[PDB]
């Protein structure tokens, strides 16, 4: 094959092009030994509460302002083309 | 002689539970890579001892 390909930043398994690692022990269990639906509700509720309390206003402010100007624009546009608006 | 007069090689305690898992002690400076894979085997008194030895052979 060969063909002398170019330069990338991914590689493949075995040589992923990353810095050399040392002294990183990792443990994991088997899917048949662990239990799904264990601590899901508690952790999910805590994460959702933290995310709502943390991000929050970032979304709350622009959407609220946009909705307010939407309502005001609809009301004013309906008023102006009515009888009393044109006068 | 011991107070608990038992036989030779008899089990003493709870039977351990085989728990499938994995351990990865990465080290990028080692030229080689040693891997060991095992399943649950047979005890000394199991009636399927020599069969396991035959399969190993
Ligand atoms: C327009 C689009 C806007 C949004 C676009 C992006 C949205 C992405 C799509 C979401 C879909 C995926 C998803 O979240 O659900 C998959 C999600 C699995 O994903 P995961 O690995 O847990 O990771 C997501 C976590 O939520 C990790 O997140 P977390 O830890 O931050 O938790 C957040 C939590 C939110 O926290 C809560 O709501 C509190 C927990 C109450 C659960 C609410 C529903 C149950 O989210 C949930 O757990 C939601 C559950 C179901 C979502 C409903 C899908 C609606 C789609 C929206 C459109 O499914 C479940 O968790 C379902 C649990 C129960 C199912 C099993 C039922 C038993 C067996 C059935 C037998 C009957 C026969």
């Amino acid at each position: 094959g060969g063909a002398a390909g170019g330069k990338t930043y991914l590689g493949w398994w075995g040589h992923l092009g990353g810095p050399k690692q040392k002294g990183i022990i990792t443990y994991s269990l088997s899917p048949f030994q662990q239990r799904p639906m264990a601590g899901f509700f508690k952790t999910s509720t805590q994460n959702m509460f933290r995310r709502v309390m943390t991000e929050g206003l970032y979304v709350a402010i622009p959407f609220g302002i946009a909705y307010y100007i939407y309502c005001w624009g609809k009301e004013r546009n309906e008023f102006l083309n009515s009888k009393h608006g044109r006068h | 002689p011991s107070a608990e007069q038992l036989s030779l090689g008899a089990p003493r305690g709870l039977k351990p539970r085989f728990v499938g898992s994995e351990i990865r002690a990465r080290d990028d400076d080692s030229p080689t890579a040693n891997i060991a894979i095992a399943v649950e085997g047979m005890s000394w008194k199991h009636p399927d001892y020599f069969t396991a030895l035959v399969m190993q052979a």
